[PDB]
């Protein structure tokens, strides 16, 4: 199984520092080599980092030059990005991927992605409420039921019901800002009347960068 | 050094169609050319290497072609998985570029949202706030309009609306708008009501609530 | 006396240039670098090649060379041609081996041996990991570059050197570009060769890249030349010697001391050279 698992990333204050490692399950690594493309929300890929290790060689984009630098980890099949001073521009998702010719390949393999968030501050956790449902039954005032996870920052809140146990109709959406400038989605998932009182409901709301894990129930009417 | 300009930089197109987006590199690369699916979110993953050979996963619809100065990727027979966007890659050489993306969006049969209407609850009137949340459930195509009225009051400019990103499985979308209001404001009206003006509901469908549990 | 029938039995030189002799070996031969043409790697311009007859030392391992008679035509006519280590056998094949591949086919005395030019990349303990190497033309000229695919007679053979069967080539540049499938099939022998080899080359834009990518069955290149083309230039194929004169016209029979109009000798020839017919007197 071949595997480019990234991991550290977070909140951190504008002209900081954190590093980035890209860890390899299956593989060596020095007869290989590793890039980080980055992804601001947005935009498309854009490639800022590279290292062939056997070689010893690196190079860099024109938009990191002299902030980051790649090193790796022999002994431990570990890749790493240092990042210092970074800015708002640099607020993204972090892609290290699996590469060959130091003259220019493509990507074999990627991780999943790291997410690095830096500008202002805060390291605030999500209230989490209920969106009651109404009426009666499925076809003329169905059960759709759900929690809102507002305000908290930054990104990402793992909303996993019941342990991901009813997965399907789920639709965890894409956050918005509000006045505050903090993160607000909401979570809802489907079912008849045969899963409404007669079935228990919670959201497993993982907000994580300052891990908060509120275990909210939204049940039936309160009277 | 280089840039990869894409065409379009978004798609429509039902199933079954021949989708084609094609790349214009900026320098002669020469076949030094890759293509790269994403489906939001997750991590990219190789379509073709080399200009036009197929990567080895299971893409058979996906074709690459071109040379020189312009490269293509066709996909002759589209799928509810092809939502994704898509990127040209160079390695002529560094820095390494891509294009911006195109996102090839599925058409499909017109079906109509499951509206729904929330009130808050436990700690949010304990706040100073309130946010009712207007939910639509696996509609198609995207474009609705849900609005809202407080009493008779037509809103403006304070609620925000999320939509989902389209289904790898039937291709419609499911939304939701978060209405806000001050809770000094929120008791002081009786009735919410939310709109839904769509293209697949032959008239509007409002579902309201009035703040009752006494 | 203003007319020919004569030749003088030489080959002279051209622009006081004079021919590149391959001697018992041929074009193919000589680039690849047959081992029984060691003695003529270093050529270093000229005005026309020269074969002979039976000039059997060739691409001694079986198999085809593509576009040979296209090779042979960019290698005729021309001035000022270097070679060069353009995948160094220091550095280029650093986890697959380097030294392993030598054949009976190839021989240097009674030896195991192969082509000077190309190396034979086998694998390494249990895996031929994919190379990837790629080469930069920064010589301000036609790099000729010229490698080998490898077909083998039995799948067994197959794994014995490559270690994978889904195994492939591909050849890249601004260009060129080509993917390579091992068709792997019992054969009759050849040199005690059941598999078979087929030679390809390709010239590289100056600036321009070419890369080489590979699971399996590349026969990579070592040395390439760096080349400036000339024009107006052929092979020619004779047994006469070669001698230190100058001449402006040149046959397989001998060469023209000419002024004059027309040709009984030969009908290929190489330069400012008649017409080929019949011309002898003129009262």
């Amino acid at each position: 199984e071949v595997q480019l698992v990234e991991s550290g990333g977070g909140l951190v204050q504008p002209g900081g520092s954190l590093r980035l490692s890209c860890a390899a399950s299956g593989f060596t690594i020095g007869d290989f080599g590793i890039h980080w493309v980055r992804q601001a929300p947005g935009k498309g890929l854009e490639w800022v980092a590279g290292i062939w290790p056997f070689g010893g060689y690196t190079y860099y984009a024109d938009s990191v030059k002299g902030r980051f630098t790649i090193s790796a980890d022999t002994s431990k099949n570990t890749a790493y990005l240092q990042m210092n001073s970074l800015r708002a521009e640099d607020t993204a998702v972090y892609y290290c991927a699996r590469f060959v010719n130091w003259d220019g390949d493509y990507m074999d393999y990627w991780g999943q992605g790291t997410l690095v968030t830096v500008s202002s501050a805060s390291t605030k956790g999500p209230s989490v409420f209920p969106l009651a449902p109404s009426s009666k039954s499925t076809s003329g005032g169905t059960a759709a039921l759900g929690c809102l996870v507002k305000d908290y920052f930054p990104e990402p809140v793992t909303v996993s019901w019941n342990s991901g146990a009813l997965t399907s109709g789920v639709h965890t959406f894409p956050a918005v800002l509000q006045s505050s400038g903090l993160y607000s989605l909401s979570s809802v998932v489907t079912v008849p009347s045969s899963s409404l009182g007669t079935q228990t409901y919670i959201c497993n709301v993982n907000h994580k960068p300052s891990n908060t894990k509120v275990d909210k129930k939204a049940e039936p009417k309160s009277c | 050094d280089i840039q990869m300009t894409q065409s379009p930089s978004s798609l429509s197109a039902s199933v079954g169609d021949r989708v084609t987006i094609t790349c214009r590199a900026s320098q002669d690369v020469g076949f030094y050319v890759a293509w790269y699916q994403q489906k939001p979110g997750k991590a990219p993953k190789l379509l073709i290497s080399w200009s036009s050979y197929l990567y080895s996963g299971v893409p058979s619809r996906f074709s690459g072609s071109g040379s020189g100065t312009d490269f293509t990727l066709t996909i002759s027979s589209l799928q509810p998985e092809d939502f994704a966007t898509y990127y040209c890659q160079q390695y002529y050489n560094y820095p390494l570029t891509f294009g911006q993306g195109t996102k090839v969006e599925i058409k499909r049969t017109v079906a109509a949202p499951s509206v729904f209407i929330f009130p808050p609850s436990d700690e949010q009137l304990k706040s100073g706030t309130a946010s009712v949340v207007c939910l639509l459930n696996n509609f198609y195509p995207r474009e609705a309009k849900v609005q809202w009225k407080v009493d008779n009051a037509l809103q403006s400019g304070n609620s925000q609306e999320s939509v989902t990103e389209q289904d790898s499985k039937d291709s419609t979308y499911s939304l939701s708008s978060t209405l806000t209001l001050s809770k000094a404001d929120y008791e002081k009206h009786k009735v919410y009501a939310c709109e839904v003006t769509h293209q697949g509901l032959s008239s509007p469908v409002t579902k309201s609530f009035n703040r009752g549990e006494c | 006396n203003l007319l020919e029938d004569k030749h003088n039995g030489k080959l002279c030189k051209l622009r006081g240039v004079a021919p590149l002799h391959l001697g018992k070996c041929n074009i193919a031969g000589w680039i690849l670098g047959n081992p029984e043409c060691e003695s003529l790697s270093t050529a270093s311009s000229w005005s026309y090649i020269v074969e002979t007859p039976s000039s059997d030392n060739g691409t001694c391992y079986p198999g085809d060379f593509i576009d040979y008679e296209e090779l042979r035509e960019q290698l005729s006519s021309v001035s000022s041609f270097e070679r060069f280590e353009i995948f160094p056998k220091t550095s280029s094949w650093p986890n697959h081996d380097s030294n392993k591949g030598v054949t009976a086919a190839c021989p240097h005395a009674g030896a195991k041996s192969f082509y000077k030019n190309l190396i034979w990349l086998v694998k390494k303990g249990n895996s031929y990991p994919k190379l990837s190497k790629s080469y930069i033309n920064d010589k301000g000229k036609e790099v000729l570059v010229l490698w080998g695919i490898h077909h083998p007679s039995t799948s067994a053979d197959q794994q014995s050197l490559y270690q994978n069967a889904d195994a492939y080539v591909f050849v890249g540049s601004s260009r060129y570009s080509k993917k390579f499938k091992p068709e792997i099939a019992i054969r009759p022998k050849v040199r005690d060769q059941e598999g078979r080899m087929n030679y390809y080359w390709t010239l590289v834009e100056p600036g321009d890249k070419i890369t080489f990518e590979a699971t399996g069955n590349l026969v990579v290149p070592r040395y390439a030349f760096a080349m400036e083309r000339n024009a107006g230039s052929g092979i020619i194929i004779s047994d006469t010697p070669v001698h230190d004169c100058n001449t402006t016209c040149q046959t397989p029979k001998g060469a023209i001391n000419t002024s004059l109009p027309f040709q009984n000798i030969h009908p290929i020839t190489i330069g400012k050279c008649p017409k080929y017919v019949k011309s002898t007197k003129l009262r």
